Protein backbone atom coordinates (compact mmCIF):
# COMPACT_ATOMS: atom_id res chain seq x y z
CA UNK A 1 0.00 0.00 0.00
CA UNK A 2 2.91 2.52 0.43
CA UNK A 3 4.63 4.02 -2.69
CA UNK A 4 7.30 1.62 -2.77
CA UNK A 5 8.45 -1.61 -1.63
CA UNK A 6 11.88 -1.06 -0.52
CA UNK A 7 13.14 0.22 2.83
CA UNK A 8 16.12 2.56 1.73
CA UNK A 9 14.07 4.32 -0.88
CA UNK A 10 11.76 6.17 2.00
CA UNK A 11 14.67 6.66 4.63
CA UNK A 12 16.15 8.70 1.31
CA UNK A 13 13.24 10.51 -0.35
CA UNK A 14 10.89 11.28 2.30
CA UNK A 15 11.28 12.81 5.95
CA UNK A 16 10.48 11.25 9.43
CA UNK A 17 7.25 12.99 9.76
CA UNK A 18 6.35 11.57 6.38
CA UNK A 19 8.41 8.77 6.12
CA UNK A 20 6.11 6.65 9.54
CA UNK A 21 3.34 7.29 7.26
CA UNK A 22 5.13 4.94 5.00
CA UNK A 23 7.63 3.19 6.97
CA UNK A 24 4.71 1.47 9.30
CA UNK A 25 2.82 0.67 6.44
CA UNK A 26 6.19 -1.70 5.37
CA UNK A 27 6.71 -2.75 8.99
CA UNK A 28 2.94 -3.37 9.21
CA UNK A 29 2.66 -5.35 5.74
CA UNK A 30 6.23 -7.75 6.76
CA UNK A 31 4.91 -8.09 10.21
CA UNK A 32 1.78 -9.30 8.46
CA UNK A 33 3.81 -11.41 6.54
CA UNK A 34 5.64 -13.18 9.11
CA UNK A 35 2.21 -13.55 11.01
CA UNK A 36 1.09 -15.30 7.64
CA UNK A 37 4.58 -17.32 7.78
CA UNK A 38 4.63 -18.20 11.64
CA UNK A 39 0.87 -19.35 10.75
CA UNK A 40 1.87 -21.26 7.72
CA UNK A 41 4.29 -23.26 9.82
CA UNK A 42 2.69 -24.16 12.89
CA UNK A 43 -0.21 -25.80 10.83
CA UNK A 44 2.53 -27.19 9.22
CA UNK A 45 4.55 -28.66 12.12
CA UNK A 46 0.86 -30.02 13.94
CA UNK A 47 1.02 -31.66 11.07
CA UNK A 48 4.30 -33.23 11.17
CA UNK A 49 3.77 -33.81 15.20
CA UNK B 1 15.05 29.23 -15.21
CA UNK B 2 13.87 31.02 -12.08
CA UNK B 3 15.32 34.41 -12.90
CA UNK B 4 14.56 34.68 -16.51
CA UNK B 5 13.16 37.99 -18.24
CA UNK B 6 10.09 37.10 -19.70
CA UNK B 7 8.30 33.56 -19.49
CA UNK B 8 5.97 31.98 -21.68
CA UNK B 9 1.83 31.36 -21.10
CA UNK B 10 0.01 28.63 -19.61
CA UNK B 11 -1.28 27.11 -22.71
CA UNK B 12 2.55 26.97 -24.31
CA UNK B 13 5.04 26.46 -21.74
CA UNK B 14 8.80 26.50 -22.20
CA UNK B 15 10.30 22.95 -20.96
CA UNK B 16 14.19 23.36 -20.74
CA UNK B 17 15.36 20.00 -19.74
CA UNK B 18 17.69 20.08 -17.23
CA UNK B 19 20.54 17.70 -17.73
CA UNK B 20 24.18 17.36 -16.07
CA UNK B 21 24.17 20.38 -13.39
CA UNK B 22 24.40 21.01 -10.10
CA UNK B 23 21.20 21.45 -8.18
CA UNK B 24 22.08 23.99 -5.76
CA UNK B 25 19.14 25.93 -4.64
CA UNK B 26 20.86 28.12 -2.13
CA UNK B 27 21.64 30.52 -5.02
CA UNK B 28 18.12 31.04 -5.56
CA UNK B 29 18.31 32.64 -1.78
CA UNK B 30 20.39 35.69 -2.66
CA UNK B 31 17.04 36.79 -4.63
CA UNK B 32 14.63 34.66 -2.94
CA UNK B 33 10.70 35.51 -3.36
CA UNK B 34 9.59 31.70 -2.93
CA UNK B 35 5.76 32.01 -2.11
CA UNK B 36 4.80 28.69 -2.14
CA UNK B 37 7.15 25.51 -1.47
CA UNK B 38 5.40 22.12 -1.79
CA UNK B 39 6.76 18.76 -2.50
CA UNK B 40 4.57 15.87 -3.16
CA UNK B 41 6.11 12.90 -4.00
CA UNK B 42 9.69 13.75 -2.36
CA UNK B 43 10.44 16.07 0.59
CA UNK B 44 12.43 19.34 0.51
CA UNK B 45 15.42 18.01 3.15
CA UNK B 46 16.83 15.43 0.87
CA UNK B 47 16.68 17.90 -2.28
CA UNK B 48 20.98 18.01 -1.00
CA UNK B 49 21.36 14.29 0.19
CA UNK B 50 18.59 13.01 -2.57
CA UNK B 51 19.30 13.69 -6.34
CA UNK B 52 17.16 13.07 -9.18
CA UNK B 53 16.89 11.67 -13.23
CA UNK B 54 15.64 14.10 -15.33
CA UNK B 55 14.68 17.25 -14.06
CA UNK B 56 12.13 19.17 -15.96
CA UNK B 57 11.29 22.78 -15.58
CA UNK B 58 7.34 23.50 -15.95
CA UNK B 59 7.99 27.85 -15.93
CA UNK B 60 4.80 29.87 -16.65
CA UNK B 61 2.56 32.83 -15.22
CA UNK B 62 -0.90 32.68 -14.05
CA UNK B 63 -3.13 33.97 -12.06
CA UNK B 64 -2.37 34.15 -7.79
CA UNK B 65 -5.76 32.41 -7.13
CA UNK B 66 -5.12 29.46 -9.32
CA UNK B 67 -1.71 28.75 -7.78
CA UNK B 68 -3.25 26.11 -5.52
CA UNK B 69 -4.87 24.71 -8.80
CA UNK B 70 -1.39 23.20 -9.73
CA UNK B 71 -1.40 20.16 -7.35
CA UNK B 72 -2.12 16.35 -8.72
CA UNK B 73 -5.93 15.90 -8.64
CA UNK B 74 -7.36 19.20 -8.85
CA UNK B 75 -9.47 21.14 -11.20
CA UNK B 76 -9.72 24.93 -12.65
CA UNK B 77 -8.51 26.29 -15.77
CA UNK B 78 -5.44 25.77 -15.34
CA UNK B 79 -5.58 22.58 -13.84
CA UNK B 80 -8.48 20.46 -15.83
CA UNK B 81 -8.33 22.33 -19.22
CA UNK B 82 -4.87 23.16 -20.28
CA UNK B 83 -1.68 22.35 -17.21
CA UNK B 84 -2.83 19.05 -15.20
CA UNK B 85 -0.18 17.24 -13.69
CA UNK B 86 -0.15 13.07 -13.33
CA UNK B 87 -2.01 11.16 -10.69
CA UNK B 88 1.26 9.48 -9.91
CA UNK B 89 3.13 12.97 -9.80
CA UNK B 90 6.46 12.36 -7.98
CA UNK B 91 7.49 16.42 -8.16
CA UNK B 92 8.17 19.96 -6.49
CA UNK B 93 5.95 22.66 -7.14
CA UNK B 94 7.77 26.55 -6.87
CA UNK B 95 5.92 29.23 -6.76
CA UNK B 96 6.14 33.19 -6.74
CA UNK B 97 5.01 36.55 -7.03
CA UNK B 98 5.72 38.90 -9.95
CA UNK B 99 4.47 42.01 -9.36
CA UNK B 100 7.22 43.76 -9.87
CA UNK B 101 8.15 43.05 -13.51
CA UNK B 102 4.98 41.51 -15.43
CA UNK B 103 2.71 44.51 -13.80
CA UNK B 104 1.84 46.73 -16.50
CA UNK B 105 0.05 50.42 -16.13
CA UNK B 106 -1.76 49.66 -19.17
CA UNK B 107 -2.62 46.07 -19.08
CA UNK B 108 0.17 42.71 -19.79
CA UNK B 109 -1.87 41.29 -22.25
CA UNK B 110 0.95 39.27 -23.82
CA UNK B 111 0.27 36.29 -21.19
CA UNK B 112 -2.67 34.27 -22.33
CA UNK B 113 -4.25 31.72 -20.89
CA UNK B 114 -7.15 28.42 -21.95
CA UNK B 115 -10.37 29.36 -21.02
CA UNK B 116 -12.39 26.81 -23.45
CA UNK B 117 -11.43 22.93 -23.85
CA UNK B 118 -13.86 20.17 -25.30
CA UNK B 119 -12.83 17.21 -23.21
CA UNK B 120 -10.17 16.58 -20.04
CA UNK B 121 -6.96 16.03 -21.95
CA UNK B 122 -3.95 14.07 -20.42
CA UNK B 123 -1.21 15.50 -17.80
CA UNK B 124 1.73 17.05 -18.49
CA UNK B 125 0.35 17.90 -22.16
CA UNK B 126 0.52 21.24 -23.86
CA UNK B 127 -2.03 22.90 -26.39
CA UNK B 128 -0.97 25.62 -29.04
CA UNK B 129 -4.62 25.18 -30.83
CA UNK B 130 -6.34 28.36 -31.42
CA UNK B 131 -9.44 26.59 -32.52
CA UNK B 132 -12.71 28.47 -32.36
CA UNK B 133 -14.16 26.57 -29.51
CA UNK B 134 -18.33 25.49 -30.45
CA UNK B 135 -20.26 26.02 -26.90
CA UNK B 136 -23.40 25.60 -29.01
CA UNK B 137 -25.15 22.75 -31.64
CA UNK B 138 -24.26 25.71 -34.34
CA UNK B 139 -20.70 24.93 -36.10
CA UNK B 140 -18.61 27.97 -35.69
CA UNK B 141 -16.48 27.30 -39.05
CA UNK B 142 -14.00 29.08 -37.47
CA UNK B 143 -15.41 32.84 -36.74
CA UNK B 144 -16.74 34.22 -33.32
CA UNK B 145 -20.56 34.50 -33.43
CA UNK B 146 -23.04 33.52 -31.15
CA UNK B 147 -21.85 30.49 -28.65
CA UNK B 148 -18.67 30.46 -30.51
CA UNK B 149 -15.97 32.33 -28.13
CA UNK B 150 -12.39 32.58 -28.75
CA UNK B 151 -10.72 30.74 -26.20
CA UNK B 152 -7.52 32.05 -24.90
CA UNK B 153 -8.30 35.39 -23.46
CA UNK B 154 -5.79 37.68 -20.97
CA UNK B 155 -6.03 38.18 -17.20
CA UNK B 156 -6.15 42.18 -16.04
CA UNK B 157 -2.39 42.53 -15.29
CA UNK B 158 -2.52 45.98 -13.38
CA UNK B 159 -0.26 46.69 -9.94
CA UNK B 160 -3.56 48.49 -8.44
CA UNK B 161 -5.88 45.38 -8.94
CA UNK B 162 -6.72 42.71 -5.99
CA UNK B 163 -3.39 40.31 -4.95
CA UNK B 164 -5.06 37.70 -5.78
CA UNK B 165 -5.45 38.99 -9.23
CA UNK B 166 -1.51 39.70 -9.23
CA UNK B 167 0.44 37.31 -11.86
CA UNK B 168 2.48 34.68 -9.73
CA UNK B 169 5.53 33.12 -11.45
CA UNK B 170 5.98 29.28 -11.57
CA UNK B 171 8.01 26.66 -11.41
CA UNK B 172 7.65 22.77 -11.49
CA UNK B 173 10.03 20.30 -11.37
CA UNK B 174 9.45 16.30 -13.08
CA UNK B 175 11.23 13.71 -12.45
CA UNK B 176 11.67 9.83 -12.69
CA UNK B 177 13.25 8.55 -9.28
CA UNK B 178 15.47 6.07 -8.10
CA UNK B 179 15.06 3.54 -10.91
CA UNK B 180 17.28 5.91 -13.96
CA UNK B 181 20.68 7.10 -13.80
CA UNK B 182 21.10 10.42 -12.73
CA UNK B 183 22.62 13.70 -14.34
CA UNK B 184 22.11 16.26 -12.13
CA UNK B 185 23.49 16.13 -8.70
CA UNK B 186 23.75 19.31 -6.06
CA UNK B 187 27.00 20.18 -4.11
CA UNK B 188 27.20 17.28 -1.74
CA UNK B 189 31.01 16.43 -2.56
CA UNK B 190 31.58 12.82 -3.30
CA UNK B 191 33.69 10.40 -1.05
CA UNK B 192 36.45 7.61 -1.31
CA UNK B 193 35.11 4.11 -2.71
CA UNK B 194 35.93 1.57 0.12
CA UNK B 195 35.44 -2.31 -1.15
CA UNK B 196 35.21 -5.67 0.82
CA UNK B 197 33.94 -3.66 4.35
CA UNK B 198 30.35 -2.87 5.37
CA UNK B 199 29.66 0.50 4.90
CA UNK B 200 27.26 3.28 4.78
CA UNK B 201 27.04 3.99 0.67
CA UNK B 202 25.62 6.68 -0.95
CA UNK B 203 24.60 6.30 -4.89
CA UNK B 204 22.85 9.29 -7.15
CA UNK B 205 21.19 9.45 -3.40
CA UNK B 206 19.85 6.01 -2.68
CA UNK B 207 21.44 5.58 0.79
CA UNK B 208 21.82 2.50 2.91
CA UNK B 209 24.06 -0.06 4.31
CA UNK B 210 25.76 -2.45 2.67
CA UNK B 211 29.12 -3.86 1.21
CA UNK B 212 30.64 -2.82 -1.79
CA UNK B 213 32.21 -5.55 -3.81
CA UNK B 214 33.56 -6.17 -7.63
CA UNK B 215 31.18 -8.13 -9.92
CA UNK B 216 30.97 -9.83 -13.00
CA UNK B 217 27.49 -8.05 -13.89
CA UNK B 218 27.55 -5.43 -17.19
CA UNK B 219 25.11 -2.97 -16.94
CA UNK B 220 23.17 -1.85 -20.42
CA UNK B 221 24.07 2.00 -21.14
CA UNK B 222 20.63 2.74 -19.90
CA UNK B 223 20.55 0.81 -16.73
CA UNK B 224 21.57 2.43 -13.22
CA UNK B 225 20.32 0.30 -10.17
CA UNK B 226 20.32 -3.65 -10.34
CA UNK B 227 17.68 -5.04 -8.14
CA UNK B 228 16.68 -8.86 -6.29
CA UNK B 229 14.02 -11.32 -5.70
CA UNK B 230 13.15 -8.56 -2.97
CA UNK B 231 12.73 -6.08 -4.93
CA UNK B 232 15.80 -4.16 -2.76
CA UNK B 233 18.50 -2.77 -4.67
CA UNK B 234 21.52 -5.50 -5.57
CA UNK B 235 24.21 -3.69 -7.35
CA UNK B 236 24.84 -0.21 -8.15
CA UNK B 237 26.39 1.82 -11.10
CA UNK B 238 29.64 4.13 -10.24
CA UNK B 239 28.65 7.08 -12.51
CA UNK B 240 32.25 8.51 -12.49
CA UNK B 241 33.93 5.79 -13.68
CA UNK B 242 32.69 2.55 -15.50
CA UNK C 1 3.57 18.01 -50.88
CA UNK C 2 -0.26 18.43 -52.30
CA UNK C 3 0.11 15.87 -54.84
CA UNK C 4 -0.76 12.65 -54.21
CA UNK C 5 0.14 9.17 -56.03
CA UNK C 6 -1.41 7.49 -58.94
CA UNK C 7 0.19 3.88 -58.92
CA UNK C 8 -2.25 3.25 -55.73
CA UNK C 9 -3.65 -0.43 -55.87
CA UNK C 10 -6.47 -0.87 -53.78
CA UNK C 11 -6.06 -3.98 -51.81
CA UNK C 12 -7.72 -5.52 -48.51
CA UNK C 13 -6.05 -4.97 -45.17
CA UNK C 14 -5.28 -8.77 -44.68
CA UNK C 15 -4.28 -10.15 -40.82
CA UNK C 16 -1.33 -11.34 -39.57
CA UNK C 17 0.02 -13.50 -36.41
CA UNK C 18 2.63 -12.12 -33.83
CA UNK C 19 4.43 -14.96 -31.62
CA UNK C 20 6.64 -13.51 -29.12
CA UNK C 21 7.10 -9.68 -30.47
CA UNK C 22 5.99 -6.14 -28.04
CA UNK C 23 8.32 -7.16 -25.15
CA UNK C 24 10.58 -4.28 -23.54
CA UNK C 25 11.99 -3.20 -20.66
CA UNK C 26 9.80 -1.22 -18.49
CA UNK C 27 11.85 0.95 -16.69
CA UNK C 28 15.70 1.64 -16.28
CA UNK C 29 16.44 -1.24 -13.67
CA UNK C 30 18.71 -3.86 -13.96
CA UNK C 31 17.54 -7.76 -13.22
CA UNK C 32 19.43 -10.60 -13.13
CA UNK C 33 17.81 -14.32 -13.20
CA UNK C 34 14.94 -13.39 -11.89
CA UNK C 35 11.22 -13.75 -13.07
CA UNK C 36 9.60 -10.25 -12.22
CA UNK D 1 16.83 -0.76 -48.38
CA UNK D 2 16.06 1.77 -44.86
CA UNK D 3 12.68 2.32 -46.90
CA UNK D 4 11.05 3.35 -43.04
CA UNK D 5 12.01 6.86 -42.52
CA UNK D 6 9.63 8.01 -39.97
CA UNK D 7 6.36 8.63 -38.66
CA UNK D 8 3.78 12.14 -37.79
CA UNK D 9 2.18 11.76 -34.24
CA UNK D 10 -1.11 13.67 -34.34
CA UNK D 11 -4.25 14.26 -32.87
CA UNK D 12 -6.38 14.93 -36.23
CA UNK D 13 -3.17 15.20 -38.55
CA UNK D 14 -3.92 18.94 -39.50
CA UNK D 15 -2.64 22.10 -38.42
CA UNK D 16 -5.80 22.59 -36.35
CA UNK D 17 -3.51 20.91 -33.27
CA UNK D 18 -0.37 20.52 -31.83
CA UNK D 19 0.87 17.36 -33.83
CA UNK D 20 4.86 15.21 -33.51
CA UNK D 21 7.14 15.23 -36.72
CA UNK D 22 9.86 12.37 -35.83
CA UNK D 23 11.74 11.23 -39.10
CA UNK D 24 15.42 10.75 -40.40
CA UNK D 25 16.81 13.23 -43.18
CA UNK D 26 19.79 10.59 -43.80
CA UNK D 27 21.95 13.12 -42.12
CA UNK D 28 20.41 13.75 -38.41
CA UNK D 29 17.14 12.15 -36.64
CA UNK D 30 14.61 15.05 -36.59
CA UNK D 31 12.28 15.14 -33.80
CA UNK D 32 9.87 18.50 -34.05
CA UNK D 33 6.74 18.92 -32.09
CA UNK D 34 5.36 22.09 -34.66
CA UNK D 35 2.16 23.18 -36.08
CA UNK D 36 2.37 21.73 -39.03
CA UNK D 37 0.55 22.10 -42.35
CA UNK D 38 0.01 18.30 -42.84
CA UNK D 39 0.24 16.54 -46.52
CA UNK D 40 -1.70 13.49 -47.10
CA UNK D 41 1.27 11.64 -48.38
CA UNK D 42 4.69 12.42 -47.04
CA UNK D 43 7.45 11.16 -48.89
CA UNK D 44 11.09 11.31 -48.82
CA UNK D 45 12.21 9.99 -52.72
CA UNK D 46 16.12 8.89 -54.23
CA UNK D 47 15.89 10.07 -57.97
CA UNK D 48 17.77 9.33 -61.15
CA UNK D 49 20.60 6.46 -60.19
CA UNK E 1 2.59 5.04 -26.38
CA UNK E 2 1.94 8.22 -24.61
CA UNK E 3 0.75 8.09 -21.01
CA UNK E 4 1.22 11.16 -18.84
CA UNK E 5 2.62 13.66 -21.55
CA UNK E 6 5.30 11.22 -21.24
CA UNK E 7 6.40 9.81 -25.26
CA UNK E 8 8.46 6.35 -24.19
CA UNK E 9 9.91 4.75 -26.98
CA UNK E 10 11.85 1.21 -27.05
CA UNK E 11 14.76 0.77 -29.85
CA UNK E 12 16.11 -3.01 -31.15
CA UNK E 13 18.05 -3.61 -33.82
CA UNK E 14 18.49 -7.36 -35.04
CA UNK E 15 19.90 -8.98 -38.12
CA UNK E 16 17.35 -11.11 -39.43
CA UNK E 17 17.41 -13.46 -42.59
CA UNK E 18 13.50 -12.83 -44.05
CA UNK E 19 11.40 -13.10 -47.24
CA UNK E 20 8.00 -13.60 -45.56
CA UNK E 21 5.46 -13.66 -42.75
CA UNK E 22 6.97 -12.32 -39.10
CA UNK E 23 9.39 -14.77 -37.80
CA UNK E 24 9.00 -16.89 -34.64
CA UNK E 25 11.19 -15.33 -31.79
CA UNK E 26 11.97 -13.01 -29.56
CA UNK E 27 14.08 -9.73 -29.06
CA UNK E 28 14.19 -7.62 -25.63
CA UNK E 29 13.45 -4.08 -26.67
CA UNK E 30 15.66 -1.37 -25.42
CA UNK E 31 14.50 2.34 -24.67
CA UNK E 32 16.83 4.89 -26.98
CA UNK E 33 15.03 8.18 -26.35
CA UNK E 34 12.70 9.97 -23.73
CA UNK E 35 10.55 12.56 -25.53
CA UNK E 36 8.76 15.41 -23.50
CA UNK E 37 6.26 15.92 -26.57
CA UNK E 38 3.42 16.91 -24.14
CA UNK E 39 0.31 16.39 -27.19
CA UNK E 40 -2.53 14.28 -28.15
CA UNK E 41 -1.98 11.30 -29.96
CA UNK E 42 -4.99 9.84 -31.92
CA UNK E 43 -3.74 8.96 -35.46
CA UNK E 44 -0.95 8.54 -36.78
CA UNK E 45 1.27 7.48 -40.55
CA UNK E 46 4.26 6.34 -41.74
CA UNK E 47 7.33 7.84 -44.04
CA UNK E 48 8.06 5.91 -46.83
CA UNK E 49 10.95 6.00 -49.66
CA UNK F 1 -10.23 20.72 26.97
CA UNK F 2 -6.41 18.96 27.00
CA UNK F 3 -3.46 21.51 28.79
CA UNK F 4 0.08 21.50 28.46
CA UNK F 5 3.23 21.20 30.36
CA UNK F 6 5.54 23.59 29.21
CA UNK F 7 4.17 25.92 26.65
CA UNK F 8 7.22 28.07 24.82
CA UNK F 9 6.42 30.88 23.02
CA UNK F 10 8.74 31.10 19.35
CA UNK F 11 8.46 34.82 18.50
CA UNK F 12 10.12 36.82 15.67
CA UNK F 13 9.74 38.49 12.33
CA UNK F 14 10.04 37.06 9.09
CA UNK F 15 9.06 37.29 5.26
CA UNK F 16 5.45 36.67 4.53
CA UNK F 17 6.58 34.25 1.46
CA UNK F 18 8.56 31.92 4.44
CA UNK F 19 5.81 31.04 6.64
CA UNK F 20 4.75 28.07 5.01
CA UNK F 21 8.74 27.15 5.77
CA UNK F 22 7.26 27.06 9.29
CA UNK F 23 6.80 23.51 9.34
CA UNK F 24 8.13 20.08 10.44
CA UNK F 25 10.51 19.42 7.46
CA UNK F 26 10.77 21.93 5.30
CA UNK F 27 13.41 24.04 3.89
CA UNK F 28 14.41 27.73 2.84
CA UNK F 29 16.60 30.19 4.67
CA UNK F 30 14.57 30.11 7.64
CA UNK F 31 13.45 26.64 8.16
CA UNK F 32 16.82 25.16 6.65
CA UNK F 33 19.59 27.30 7.92
CA UNK F 34 18.49 29.27 11.62
CA UNK F 35 15.14 28.27 13.15
CA UNK F 36 14.55 24.16 12.44
CA UNK F 37 11.36 22.62 13.75
CA UNK F 38 12.02 18.53 14.61
CA UNK F 39 10.64 15.72 12.54
CA UNK F 40 8.98 14.85 15.97
CA UNK F 41 7.36 17.98 16.48
CA UNK F 42 3.65 18.41 18.41
CA UNK F 43 2.75 21.92 18.57
CA UNK F 44 0.88 24.83 16.88
CA UNK F 45 1.99 27.71 14.63
CA UNK F 46 0.51 30.74 14.53
CA UNK F 47 1.31 33.62 12.27
CA UNK F 48 -0.31 37.04 11.41
CA UNK F 49 0.62 40.22 8.91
Amino acid sequence: GAISSVLNDILSRLDPPEAEVQIDRLITGRLQSLQTYVTQQLIRAAEIR
Amino acid sequence: VFNATRFASVYAWNRKRISNCVADYSVLYNSASFSTFKCYGVSPTKLNDLCFTNVYADSFVIRGDEVRQIAPGQTGKIADYNYKLPDDFTGCVIAWNSNNLDSKVGGNYNYLYRLFRKSNLKPFERDISTEIYQAGSTPCNGVEGFNCYFPLQSYGFQPTNGVGYQPYRVVVLSFELLHAPATVCGPKKSTNLVKNKCVNFNFNGLTGTGVLTESNKKFLPFQQFGRDIADTTDAVRDPQTL
Amino acid sequence: QCVNLTTRTQLPPAYTNSFTRGVYYPDKVFRSSVLH
Amino acid sequence: SNIIRGWIFGTTLDSKTQSLLIVNNATNVVIKVCEFQFCNDPFLGVYYH
Amino acid sequence: KNIDGYFKIYSKHTPINLVRDLPQGFSALEPLVDLPIGINITRFQTLLA
